[PDB]
Order: structure tokens, then C-alpha cells, then sequence
RNA sequence: UAGCUAGUAGGUGGGGUAACGGCUCACCUAGGCGACGAUCCCUAGCUGGUCUGAGAGGAUGACCAGCCACACUGGAACUG
RNA sequence: ACCCGCAGAAGAAGCACCGGCUAACUCCGUGCCAGCAGCCGCGGUAAUACGGAGGGUGCAAGCGUUAAUCGGAAUUACUGGGCGUAAAGCGCACGCAGGCGGUUUGUUAAGUCAGAUGUGAAAUCCCCGGGCUCAACCUGGGAACUGCAUCUGAUACUGGC
RNA sequence: ACUAUGGUUUUUAUU
């Protein structure tokens, strides 16, 4: 572009588009949670996968990812949730997190037990 | 922190003898060392040039005790007033009271004599230091106190000194336990003139 | 004897009527340590062999360059099929700095270091021909001496 | 372009060149033999002279010495489309000291050399090694 | 004095005033390209025969009035 | 985002303060700002500095030094 | 603060990573499931990639998992782009704010450049000295804040006359 | 050039 036009007016950037305008970029956000169910990926990766769907604190709903074996989540029960990024699982950019409020770890931890809040072992 | 645990897997990851548990145990070996780091490296070899940088950073910082965050700060007073880092960072390392009061013969290892300074035992410029991370100054006096010259692991390091060669850029006289640094070392005068490509190149990017 | 140096060796997949078919191929420099410099690539069966058929062609595509003392003394920017790299003199501090083509053409012509940077097509087989047309960029060895006198 | 007279004396001494010509001649102005003089005086060209009968065509004789090549840059520096200015302090070094930089000055015409030695700055013209 | 400039009427709608406009002169700080950049002074003039297109001389002053801190010195050129 | 401005832009008579000024009251004019961006919206206190990067240009103005503005909210007064 | 003692190893080590990028190895189980995941990609009968393993690597009072603000990003392009065909030359001519302008002498010093007098507080990067057990910290000094002002000066070229 | 004409075949280990 022309020196005689950015000295005129100058040129604005295009644009960068944001990835997950729901969570206020902060690095975490709390929602309510309403329906828990299963989901499939992409036949490639198939598998079975569970999800659920949270209304945020603000006036945005997502269906957020659930890692770790076991099922004993609850609606209304809030909990927190994270940014992660998952592109083989349809509409999923939002990871449950099992170490705070209203959730459980996961049992029987061989390797990497630090992950879900599970404390050092005693069972 | 610090490394704690079994020490022949340092001695053989390291390929050297460290001092650790070296009496009659030295004697020919039969020790894994200079042999079996691990226990595999002949069946599947990756040979990453990666690996022997990162061999490098231990290597060379390991010998001295000190740990990557203490490395890099003598590192960043080594590649200040132009590069050759490698020489200009030898000069630091070399001038720590930890290094020192082992050229002394005080300890038989920089551990062993960086426990002495622990332990209230040495004096620098007529006054008590404890730590290691000081720097000694050229024509100044390094001594040990009394209550530490009668010390039977002392002893022993001093009669370990006294069976090896001397270095010419301090001196001490073992009537008194007390003597003078001279210089900081040069990299071609505490060992030879030559060029070591990676640690020139150590830490960053 | 002219020295040589790997720059990069790989296995090649190639997909075939029932099947997969593998092949290695090859990206050397060969020179002499005092300005004499080629590179050379190269496919075959197995490293050693693509290597060889790599290291016969960078002693077929060989060029001649004079330095003072082995210096690239000024700014020199070396151009190939859209390849593009540009070469600054240093102040004595970090001063190597940069890899691969830009570091391994220098070494087997034993030519002192430079701060490198690439533009355009990133592509090895051609970067490193942009290196060599870069080092042909830099004056006569030696010139200024007897054009302007002091 | 009459837009330019620098572009004019410059690009057809690099044409030149590329022609591997021995003499180039331009349509003359007080400028181009105030440069032709320098560019004599630096060692670029042997010869300059000033010939006509109704205007003024300036014809150099170029000075290549001991092989190829008079010019390994030619290159310009201030523009009509963008002046370049700088102080005695800011002066160029081109290309390691190999090359010389052209400077305007209220004294007329002179080296980065000549104008670093006076203790002045002014317009940098253009680049030759 | 401490300012004084020269420039071109504008705006002459006023009996104690006149509006003048004036250069810049200035590189662009980022494009490096000069431009001439027109700025507007309200200038006191009490005698009021300097007219529209008329080239002005004027100087810096106290205030005299809100956002007129300008006077006139002289006529330089008549654009009739 | 193309219009926005009746104390707005300018004159002519009278006042107020430690002083500037449409600060303020009255009688008259149609000016002024705006594509070098007025109107309007979201965001944001200012500088020394901090600080990413090859650098440009941005980002960022918690700490220490100096300004602005607020004192639940709005609007006044008394005193120096 | 500092000095000398009284007890006992006593009061003390985590956490990812190990097909390739990327340093650490490849046994058995599962059989596109159950799971893994930053990226490439992995998982149907020995899976170097999952589970389960024993061994192995690296940081370390930290380790993993993220966010803010930048970098890589030339991805808004001054430094530093793209338009025959990979985005875009606008169907052609007329007029126009702005951008550029022959060849010379004389004048001006607005652009520019030179030398002085100021201001850019103290702190701070960089660079040279000193003391705290070292550094941080406490600081003696020199740089720098490329500028913005007030004089004096050159006068080549752009602007103006 | 040398007769004017003739439509469909599930996504799939996957090299």
C-alpha cells in the first residue's frame, strides 16, 4: 500500500479471530450444568465420549468434554470450567474440570495421579 | 534442592569415578563404570545430537555442584563484553569458595568441601563465610578455624591433596592451614588450548 | 582432499499400484577449507548409498571463491527460484547463530560466521543454492586495495 | 524521467555496465558534472568531458582497471518520493568501509570520507563500491 | 516578540478578526514523507481592510479573546 | 458512523475577580466545527518509566517520584 | 544481629516425560473398543503411541494444566507485501484537493546540516568503581532521555521570494 | 473423416 494513502488515513489489521469468547479470557469460568450424555467423534477416532452442557455464569451455554472414568455428575450442581481445544468431537473447546466444587477424581491412578485432583495414594 | 539417592549411577552416568565410595572399591573397577550407564545403548542407537548437547548441560555443570538456575547467571556474566563464553565463564566457576577451598585440599570433593563451608569452619579476609556463592579476591587469605584442623575426614583430605599435584595459582601452608589466592585459572592453563564447539553454544533456544 | 559434511538424510515414502515403496535420500556439501565449495543431492536404497550418489554430485556442481582471510566483509544477499537469504557481518558477541544450509556451506569452505536470515521459499535444496549464489553475491577478495588508494 | 536527473546519470552507467561499454554519454546538467568529477576523483571514471553545439551532452570515460567490473553497487539512497537526511554522527558506512557514500553539504559534493573529516552531515545521495 | 508567522486568509466575517491558515512543515514520524499540514489561528486585526486570499504577517500575544491568542502585524501580498 | 452546533461563532454596551476569557447581563449578526474526520459508540486516567522483538511500531502506566479525578449519590454553602 | 552449646538423622522431595519432533525401552493385555493427544498421528492378534508394567530421562520446592500481553505473524507490511495466470488493474476518454517536476543566477534559512546556552528531576537498562558472607540490596560516577526550546553559523538541494 | 443416439455400480480396515 501507498505511503500517500497511510499518511491520508492509516490501514487496520483483519483480524485474528478469537477461539473462545465465552470464558471473558479469564483461565477459568464457572457454570450451573444441565444435561450429561454421551457424544461420538469423528469415525477415524471412533469411540464412545461423555459431555455436558453448561449454562456460564454469563449468558452463554457450551458443551463442555468430561475426562477420567466415572459417571456421578449432576445438574445444578456447579462446577468449573476450562479452555481446551477438541477437534475431533463435534462443537467441544471446553474441558470439565474433576478436582474443584461439585465433582469426583478417578480411582486406581497406576501413572500421572496428580491429573482430576486425586490426592497421593492410600486406598 | 539437590541429588540424593544411590551414587554408582552417578559415577556411571558421568563415565568417571566421582570419589563416592572409592576406597578399596575403586581398585580395577568392576563397577559398571566406564561401561553401563542404564543398562542398554548397543541394540537400537538414536545417537541424537540432541541428546549429547543435553549430555553437555549436565556434564558441565554437574562437576562444579551447581544447578541450572545458578549456571545461567554465571552465564549471563560470561557472554556480557563480547562471546568467547566458554573461557570467560571458566574464570567464574573456577573463582567460587566451594571450588577454591577444595584446591586448597580441605575436602576430597567441591560437596564434601561446600559441607566444610557449611559448617562454620572457613574464613575469608579474617572473617566467617558460610556460603559458596562468594567470589574470592586476588592476593587474599583463606583459612580454617581451629575447632575443624583435627577432623578425621579433614585429615584425610589433606593427606589425599598431598599425594596429587599442586595448583600454581593458589598457595597454603600446612604448618598454619592459611594462604592466598593468586588468580582466577585460565581454560588453557588448567588443562590445554582448545576449541569445545557446544559450549559455546550452551542454554538458550 | 575436499572435506565433506551432512546436511540432512531421509527415508522417502513412495505410494505404488498395491503397495508402499521406501527410498533414502540425501542433502550434502563438499569443499576444500580455504573457498572451494558445491553441494550435492541424491536418491537411493539405504542412507550410506544415497549419501555416496549425494556426495558425487556436490563434487560435479562445484564453484571457486576468493575471501580475505576466509571474511565475508559486508551485507551479501544470495538469490535461487524464489529462495531468498541475506548475510550481516557481527560485533564479536553471540555471532553463530544460524543452522543447516547457512551454517554447513560456510564450514566445508572454511569461511568465518556471519548472522543469516531466510525469505521466500524455505525449501533446503533450494536455500542452499540461494547460500552458494550468496557467497558468489560477496566482491573480490581483496579489491579495495589498488581501486582507491589511501 | 524529467522527474529525476540522478536516476538519469546512475541507471545508464549500470546499463553501461551490463553493456560492458568503455564511454557513456547523458544529456549534461551542473549537477551530473559535479558528480562526474568526484566519481573522477574517486577512481569510477579516467575522463569527463563536455561537448555540443547547441546543448550540453556529457560524455565519461570509465575506469575499470585490472578485470571486470567498475560498480559492485550503485545503489540510490534519497528519492523525490522520499528525502534522506542525516547528521555528522549518522553518516553511512557502506558496505563495511569498501564502498563510499555520496553526500549534498552546503559545500558542494563530497565523500562520507571528505564530509566525516569536515564534521558535517546533509542529503546521502546515493551508494558506490 | 516570541512568535511570529506568516500564512493565508480565510475568514474574514468578523469586524476585530480575521481566521488565517498556516504550514506545518513536517516529516511524517513513521511514513517519513514531508507534508504541508494546514492549521487555523484566529488573529486580531481592529483595522480591518486585510481581506479573504490576502497573504498575512501576524505574531503571538496574551489572549485577547476565547481561542484568540494571535495579531496582525502586515499585508505581505493582494490577491484582489 | 455525515452531518453537528443559539452562549455555538461574531459584534456592541454595562458588570464580577487575585488575574485571563462569552467569566456574566442586555441589544444585534450568521457564523463556527468536519473527510488533515466534527456528531456518536465501546474502551481507557497522565508522565518518569516498564517491556516483547533482529528491530520497527505497538503493548503496558499495580509497586517508587510528580500530575488528574473520586470520597455511598446529587447539589450547594461556610471558613482560609 | 552476633557468640557458644544441649538432643537426635532426627523435622524434609516432589511432578511430568520415555514411536517421531524430543533425551529415556519394549515386554504382555485389549483388538477401531477401552483409551491417547501439543503437533504428526496412534488403537482389529506381539501396539515403540492405549492399558498394565519394570526399568529409564529431565526439572526440583517445585511439577503438570491454563490465561494475560507480545514473539514467531510481512497475519496491515515505515524497516516490510500481494494485482497476467495463486485474493486484486476497477470498460474508455474529460476535469481535479493531494503526490512528483527542466535548465540557471540572485535572495530566504522554512526543510537540512554545524557550533553554543538550556531543559530531558531522582530511580533504571548499558559501562566503570565500592560495601552488605555473594547477587538482589544500599549506592559513588559516566552514558542516555535520538527530542523540544533560545542564540549564532554554512547555503548544496527541496520549499518560499 | 467414414453411420445421429444409450444411464446406473452404498460411506467402508486401506496399503
Amino acid at each position: 500500500a501507498t505511503v500517500n494513502q497511510l499518511v491520508r488515513k492509516p490501514r487496520a489489521r483483519k483480524v485474528a479471530k478469537s477461539n473462545v469468547p465465552a470464558l471473558e479470557a479469564c483461565p477459568q469460568k464457572r457454570g450451573v450444568c444441565t444435561r450429561v450424555y454421551t457424544t461420538t467423534p469423528k469415525k477415524p477416532n471412533s469411540a464412545l465420549r461423555k459431555v455436558c452442557r453448561v449454562r456460564l455464569t454469563n449468558g452463554f451455554e457450551v458443551t463442555s468434554y468430561i475426562g477420567g472414568e466415572g459417571h456421578n455428575l449432576q445438574e445444578h450442581s456447579v462446577i468449573l470450567i476450562r479452555g481446551g481445544r477438541v477437534k475431533d468431537l463435534p462443537g467441544v473447546r471446553y474441558h470439565t474440570v474433576r478436582g474443584a466444587l461439585d465433582c469426583s477424581g478417578v480411582k486406581d491412578r497406576k501413572q500421572a495421579r496428580s491429573k482430576y485432583g486425586v490426592k497421593r495414594p492410600k486406598a | 534442592a539437590r541429588y540424593l539417592g544411590p551414587k554408582l549411577k552417578l559415577s556411571r552416568r558421568e563415565g568417571t569415578d566421582l570419589f563416592l565410595k572409592s576406597g578399596v572399591r575403586a581398585i580395577d573397577t568392576k563397577c559398571k563404570i566406564e561401561q553401563a550407564p542404564g543398562q542398554h545403548g548397543a541394540r537400537k542407537p538414536r545417537l541424537s545430537d540432541y541428546g549429547v548437547q543435553l549430555r553437555e548441560k549436565q556434564k558441565v555443570r554437574r562437576i562444579y555442584g551447581v544447578l541450572e538456575r545458578q549456571f545461567r547467571n554465571y552465564y549471563k556474566e560470561a557472554a556480557r563484553l563480547k562471546g568467547n563464553t566458554g573461557e570467560n565463564l571458566l574464570a567464574l566457576l573456577e573463582g567460587r569458595l566451594d571450588n577454591v577451598v577444595y584446591r586448597m585440599g580441605f575436602g576430597a570433593t567441591r560437596a564434601e568441601a561446600r559441607q566444610l563451608v557449611s559448617h562454620k569452619a572457613i574464613m575469608v579476609n579474617g572473617r566467617v563465610v558460610n556460603i559458596a556463592s562468594y567470589q574470592v579476591s586476588p592476593n587474599d587469605v583463606v583459612s580454617i578455624r581451629e575447632k575443624a584442623k583435627k577432623q578425621s575426614r579433614v585429615k584425610a583430605a589433606l593427606e589425599l591433596a598431598e599425594q596429587r599435584e599442586k595448583p600454581t595459582w593458589l598457595e597454603v601452608d600446612a604448618g598454619k592451614m592459611e594462604g592466598t589466592f593468586k588468580r582466577k585459572p585460565e581454560r588453557s592453563d588448567l588443562s590445554a588450548d582448545i576449541n569445545e564447539h557446544l559450549i559455546v553454544e550452551l542454554y538458550s533456544k | 582432499e575436499l572435506q565433506e559434511k551432512l546436511i540432512a538424510v531421509n527415508r522417502v515414502s513412495k505410494t505404488v499400484k498395491g503397495g508402499r515403496i521406501f527410498s533414502f535420500t540425501a542433502l550434502t556439501v563438499v569443499g576444500d577449507g580455504n573457498g572451494r565449495v558445491g553441494f550435492g543431492y541424491g536418491k537411493a536404497r539405504e542412507v550410506p548409498a544415497a549419501i555416496q550418489k549425494a556426495m558425487e554430485k556436490a563434487r560435479r556442481n562445484m564453484i571457486n571463491v576468493a575471501l580475505n582471510n576466509g571474511t565475508l566483509q559486508h551485507p551479501v544477499k544470495g538469490v535461487h527460484t524464489g529462495s531468498r537469504v541475506f548475510m550481516q557481518p557481527a560485533s564479536e558477541g553471540t555471532g553463530i547463530i544460524a543452522g543447516g544450509a547457512m551454517r554447513a556451506v560456510l564450514e566445508v569452505a572454511g569461511v568465518h560466521n556471519v548472522l543469516a536470515k531466510a525469505y521466500g521459499s524455505t525449501n533446503p535444496i533450494n536455500v542452499v543454492r540461494a547460500t552458494i549464489d550468496g557467497l558468489e553475491n560477496m566482491n573480490s577478495p581483496e579489491m579495495v586495495a589498488a581501486k582507491r588508494g589511501k | 524521467s524529467m522527474q529525476d536527473p540522478i536516476a538519469d546519470m546512475l541507471t545508464r552507467i549500470r546499463n553501461g555496465q551490463a553493456a560492458n561499454k568503455a564511454a557513456v554519454t547523458m544529456p549534461s546538467s551542473k549537477l551530473k558534472v559535479a558528480i562526474a568529477n568526484v566519481l573522477k576523483e574517486e577512481g569510477f571514471i579516467e575522463d569527463f568531458k563536455v561537448e555540443g553545439d547547441t546543448k550540453p551532452e556529457l560524455e565519461l570515460t570509465l575506469k575499470y582497471f585490472q578485470g571486470k567490473a567498475v560498480v559492485e553497487s550503485i545503489q540510490r539512497v534519497s528519492r523525490p518520493g522520499l528525502r534522506i537526511y542525516k547528521r555528522k554522527d549518522e553518516l553511512p558506512k557502506v558496505m563495511a568501509g569498501l564502498g563510499i557514500a555520496v553526500v549534498s553539504t552546503s559545500k558542494g559534493v563530497m565523500t562520507d570520507r571528505a564530509a566525516r573529516q569536515a564534521g558535517l552531515g546533509g542529503e546521502i545521495i546515493c551508494y558506490v563500491a | 516578540k516570541i512568535r511570529t508567522l506568516q500564512g493565508r486568509v480565510v475568514s474574514d466575517k468578523m469586524e476585530k478578526s480575521i481566521v488565517v491558515a498556516i504550514e506545518r512543515f513536517v516529516k511524517h514520524p513513521i511514513y517519513g514523507k514531508f507534508i504541508k499540514r494546514t492549521t487555523k489561528l484566529h488573529v486580531h486585526d481592529e483595522n480591518n481592510e486585510c481581506g479573504i486570499g490576502d497573504v498575512v504577517e501576524i505574531r503571538e500575544c496574551r489572549p485577547l479573546s476565547k481561542t484568540k491568542s494571535w495579531t496582525l502585524v502586515r499585508v505581505v501580498e493582494k490577491a484582489v
